[PDB]
DNA sequence: ATCGGATGTATATATCTGACACGTGCCTGGAGACTAGGGAGTAATCCCCTTGGCGGTTAAAACGCGGGGGACAGCGCGTACGTGCGTTTAAGCGGTGCTAGAGCTGTCTACGACCAATTGAGCGGCCTCGGCACCGGGATTCTCGA
DNA sequence: TCGAGAATCCCGGTGCCGAGGCCGCTCAATTGGTCGTAGACAGCTCTAGCACCGCTTAAACGCACGTACGCGCTGTCCCCCGCGTTTTAACCGCCAAGGGGATTACTCCCTAGTCTCCAGGCACGTGTCAGATATATACATCCGAT
């Protein structure tokens, strides 16, 4: 579940971002932020994959769902 | 029999663009010299980025462009960075930058 | 004399940027080694012209090195 | 079945600027998806201009004024200067 | 023995991760998380590998772009440590 | 010599101006500015009254919405006065 | 021609907008900073209205070109015939 | 001879929507049951906002609907505010609020 | 010439919820623009969504799912039901 | 008129190597932007004179760049 | 904390006009009825790809301890900003005049849709070798307690 | 100040699998006519955008004065970074089963298209009353002396 996003994994993203010191309460805040974004993308992906009477959500549905939210993504076709 | 692209002195295909404009429900009719204008723009933009990426592909002592070299081409120039402002290139990475307050004295 | 002026004119062409003929040569390109002024070079970089006026070799912004005297 | 892409034309363009330089599959797949994105924006903007003025044909003028509306600043000048030079060559050809 | 001053390792690892390019989160737990989240919309679904890869790439990009905006408003208060109030202020200003 | 504390009068103007709906800039001075700006793109141009009114109706909203977010960055730094370094940060975080 | 009309945006006029915004105290160096932000927002909008108004062969800006220009930047405006 | 909208039971026009949808360059063909479905959604949203506007006008002892009531009703409701996110209403105004720390 | 609008229909709907109020001409234009924007961006999603599936007709099913992708949360659950309840009546008669 | 004689000498010393006064400034240093002649450069590397004369700093093998004119 | 004086904010009654609501003429766009053909619904099938399970390495995660730098609170000072008053400037409103440009109407010609016949360009399948990945050794640079 | 120690870079050798070229083969772009409607052009009407002047008078402007707040400084203490040891499960390689995604025939009925007819929505005209404006009055609020 949501406990698979471990503290070193969270801190590596912060290091790439460019921070130098991290307070101890950050991880709990960021997990609940990521969980909200994933739901928003997946709901549209599932609606797209359900309109076409399919049973497997494909990569193009994810690409379209990302595209209509103001976030396009190159490198997966289309 | 020559091709329209060769007659117009281009590299991109004009007939395919003409067909794509028609079969796209954009307008009822399509003018004659619209594809020959639209295909000359798609090629200049491609030649710009493929020229800006070859310098990055050489500064790292490589001879084959990879997505990381395209990432550094559209982020180091205002004109292209403002056009691709909301695009996430896969396997791109970030641009090296450290705030000046963080460094030691 | 004319020869004294000619050498003055000949050396004048060497100190000033050929494009501008108003400022001392200040900016040099690593790729070709040619030296021009900093002011004339920058406006070219904003005009999307990355070819050397002299040796025609392509260059980029990072290949710009300042020179002194 | 058949599938169409600009992978053959991008490679031809690349060998005019950098005579000896390759390109990997991921880079080709990105350069392929960038052209479609630009093409879908230019024509999509040009259609509304035709609809606004109660017209029915997309001629060369709408493309010119749609390029001048999307590309930022100094790119538009070069794009227009490169398009209007290809059109005149095409129209006075064989 | 031998020790390092607090901060040098942080700076060198910053320099390290801003030069590489692979994914930072482990793959199998993220796949499990996606499969669990998707269960509340329609049961008995299937996923392609490319869909999970695209989801991971988008999530990484979003989180990386947000951690570099919270840092810029952490400095504004003459401070060098990021905080949940900084994150909340950044999210509020961005317009969520 | 009946004066007021420094701020009790400014605290009332907020209530006064958050309840009325009207333009806050002078019409002729604003209209001259548009004509001055729009004579570089193309000379000898003409405007409708509605065009000027619609151009003015949007700048009010833009400036008002910008002054709301720069008041949060000043609160974040334990202040009540807004300095020019807040307008830059608020404008940079939303990307412009 | 007309020049230096940017000084028509007066200090009380700027402060009245901040009052509606909600601030309480205003620093001295805010007016010059703010006058440079409104002069940039009015170029992007007008450069598109002028582009619209000359593709139609007209030589007068209408109230629809402004609405279209504002819509093209994600700032749709209701009330003027949009 | 009955109208196409009275059969469905709506107040909005079905034929006008059909001809507007069949002439805006959307698709090559338009199904028969599409305008009936679309003209029933357009009617619900307008009533939804026009009830809140009426209540807001009534709370101010007025008997008409000036643009301020529209803005109040839109900004006071979460779903409507989210739907009408990046849109501005002329002569609208602003929702009254003051930061808690600023008060004495 | 003439020009079309939704004025009469909006007034007819208004006299159903509040039978004793009126509306000003300046707010009428706002109400007329809102219904043109919503209809424009609902029917613009169906044409693109039918192109993905290599179809040629936009039917009621392409709109039932285009409504679900725009209206947030509670609003969609009511709009879908009211749209569905209207087609059944029309088909029967 | 000595008025333009001084300019030529000022021009001459600018382009001539300040060390030998016999060669053009055709070998510049990448580290600090100074320019000298190739004649006076490699003689210093014989004794490992990595310290530049003007600003007195060290250098390397890739810090010497060929320049023209 | 407890009164008091002054100031700005609600509260109640004329009056008066300009915009809202309603009525009528008329014309064009929407409703009926019938026809033909192509898009879409349905059945069969086959083969790729997704799910599930098993065993070994080992790389990454978890836990604990020391201590030193950074977050935070309290004080003091002095410059910048709020408040009020008198004087000056230009905006707002009204009225008149003139003409440049928007909007509509009638011609007619050139340009783009449409169809039959050709052929060469671009796509699918296969080979191959060289650029890049990886590992083992020195050489140079960077940090910290003296 | 600079030596000990650890991290990082330049170089050489080995190997492998994906980019780059080649070939055969459909089917889509090219020629060549034909026709009918969209649009370019000339002319006319009339309206609304621009320019100018005179008269209030509301608001922008400059100045004096006081004080609340921003900023710099100092001190205590607690919590996050660095480093070592131990426990976990991620990752790689391998195997097998069957589901459903994609493809191909076949039919049938639902939407485009045309002609006819008439009532509904739009332009224009008119009454009248809801709210803006002014004025006298009641009261909540705030800063000071105590
Ligand atoms: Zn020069
Ligand atoms: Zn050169
Ligand atoms: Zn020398
Ligand atoms: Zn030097």
């Amino acid at each position: 579940n949501i406990q698979g996003i471990t503290k070193p994994a969270i801190r590596r993203l912060a290091r790439r971002g460019g921070v130098k010191r991290i307070s101890g309460l950050i991880y709990e805040e960021t997990r609940g932020v990521l969980k909200v974004f994933l739901e928003n993308v997946i709901r549209d992906a599932v609606t797209y994959t359900e309109h076409a009477k399919r049973k497997t959500v494909t990569a193009m549905d994810v690409v379209y769902a990302l595209k209509r939210q103001g976030r396009t993504l190159y490198g997966f076709g289309g | 029999a020559k091709t329209r692209s060769s007659r117009a002195g281009l590299q991109f295909p004009v007939g395919r663009v003409h067909r794509l404009l028609r079969k796209g429900n954009y307008a009822e009719r399509v003018g004659a010299g619209a594809p020959v204008y639209l295909a000359a723009v798609l090629e200049y933009l491609t030649a710009e980025i493929l020229e800006l990426a070859g310098n990055a592909a050489r500064d790292n002592k490589k001879t084959r462009i990879i997505p990381r070299h395209l990432q550094l081409a559209v982020r180091n120039d205002e004109e292209l960075n403002k056009l691709l402002g909301r695009v996430t290139i896969a396997q791109g990475g970030v641009l090296p930058n450290i705030q000046s307050v963080l460094l030691p004295k | 004399d004319e020869a004294l002026v000619e050498e003055l004119a000949n050396f004048r062409t060497l100190v000033y940027c050929s494009l501008c003929s108003k400022n001392w040569k200040n900016m040099a390109i690593k790729t070709c080694g040619h030296v021009f002024c900093e002011n004339c070079c920058k406006e070219r970089l904003a005009a999307r012209m990355r070819k050397c006026p002299t040796c025609n070799k392509a260059f980029s912004s990072n290949d710009l090195l300042t020179v002194h005297l | 079945t058949r599938k169409e892409s600009y992978a053959i034309y991008v490679y031809k363009v690349l060998k005019q600027v950098h005579p000896d330089t390759g390109i990997s599959s991921k880079a080709m797949s990105i350069m392929n998806s960038f052209v479609n994105d630009v093409f879908e924006r230019i024509a999509g903007e040009a259609s509304r201009l035709a609809h606004y003025n109660k017209r029915s044909t997309i001629t060369s003028r709408e493309i010119q004024t749609a390029v001048r509306l999307l590309l930022p600043g100094e790119l538009a000048k070069h794009a227009v200067s490169e398009g209007t030079k290809a059109v005149t060559k095409y129209t006075s050809a064989k | 023995p031998h020790r390092y001053r607090p901060g040098t390792v942080a700076l060198r690892e910053i320099r390290r991760y801003q030069k590489s390019t692979e994914l930072l989160i482990r793959k199998l737990p993220f796949q499990r998380l996606v499969r669990e989240i998707a269960q509340d919309f329609k049961t008995d679904l299937r996923f392609q590998s490319s869909a999970v890869m695209a989801l991971q790439e988008a999530s990484e990009a979003y989180l990386v772009a947000l951690f570099e905006d919270t840092n810029l408003c952490a400095i504004h208060a003459k401070r060098v440590t990021i905080m949940p109030k900084d994150i909340q202020l950044a999210r509020r200003i961005r317009g969520e």
